[PDB]
């Protein structure tokens, strides 16, 4: 009576961004990825492998 | 005792710090105005442990079975006189500073200690295999060394962690109670036959005592006897 809640599993079309004039969503992803997943992938593989091969040398 | 040899009977030969023979003929040398060679040496270190040496050796008149000691200086292995030394041995023994720190007081270092006999001819096929797995395992130890002191245990792969507790189960079980330690040492002394000292490595490295932690291998007998104290803590 006082609270509607919508667990909604997806949500696609909004007036608020849509898809013209839609920008939190453009380059969400990078931002959610250079960070995170993309590049971050290669940025902790780099880790990996640097670590790794000096790991060898130091023995 | 070269009178003893040379009419036949066996002799068993305890000399104690050729270091100090060195020693002495560096300080004679010294005085005596030669040259110093390396550190202070006399320049005839060489010959003058040759002329010591070739004396000890069995004859086809009699037997030494001589046992020597060395003392290096400060700890190091690169000293000209211990250097000296370890070309003039059929089976070396190397004692670690490290190890004795780690309370293990037999001390000795399995990848640096040497012998001629470790073959299979001579002390047996089975002795001969276990000597040198365990002496590979133990090398697999020292080659991760670095790798477990800056990372951890579990950066190793489980083939790599199983030989590295192996390794260190077999290091703590080298350690032996002596029968001369009691005047410091409550333990009592062990007498461990070589027959039971293979056997017992040979059970350690097929897999069995894997379950067992690796401080009840400390300062034990055979196997049997790790076992028997495993049982009795349960």
């Amino acid at each position: 009576p006082h609270r509607v809640t919508i667990l909604a599993d997806t949500v696609e079309r909004a007036d608020e961004i849509d898809e013209a004039r839609a920008e939190q969503a453009r380059a969400e992803a990078e931002a959610r990825r250079r960070e995170a997943q993309s590049e971050r992938d290669m940025a902790l593989a780099e880790a990996k492998l640097r670590k790794e091969m000096v790991r060898l040398r130091v023995a | 005792a070269e009178y003893f040899r040379d009419e036949g009977r066996d002799i068993l030969l305890f000399i104690d710090n050729i270091f100090r023979f060195v020693q002495a003929g560096s300080e004679v040398s010294s005085l005596l105005g030669r040259m110093p060679s390396q550190v202070g040496y006399q320049p005839t270190l060489g010959t003058e442990m040759g002329e010591l040496q070739e004396r000890i050796t069995s004859t086809k008149r009699g037997s030494i079975t001589s046992m020597q000691a060395v003392y290096v200086p400060a700890d190091d292995y690169t000293d000209p006189a211990p250097a000296t030394v370890f070309s003039h041995l059929d089976a070396t023994i190397s004692l670690e500073r490290s190890i004795a720190e780690r309370a293990i007081f037999p001390a000795v270092d399995p990848l640096a200690s040497t012998s001629r006999i470790l073959d299979p001819n001579i002390v047996g096929e089975e002795h001969y295999r276990v000597a040198q797995e365990v002496k590979r395992v133990l090398q697999r130890y020292k080659d991760l060394k670095d790798i477990i002191a800056i990372l951890g245990m579990e950066e190793l792969s489980d083939e790599d962690k199983l030989t590295v507790q192996r390794a260190r189960k077999i290091e703590l079980f080298f350690s032996q109670p002596f029968t001369v330690a009691q005047q410091f040492t409550g333990r009592p002394g062990k007498y461990v036959p070589v027959k039971k000292t293979v056997e017992s490595f040979a059970r350690l490295l097929n897999g069995e005592g894997d379950h067992i932690p690796e401080s009840f291998f400390y300062m034990q007998g055979d196997f049997d006897d790790v076992l028997a104290a495993y049982e009795a803590s349960q």
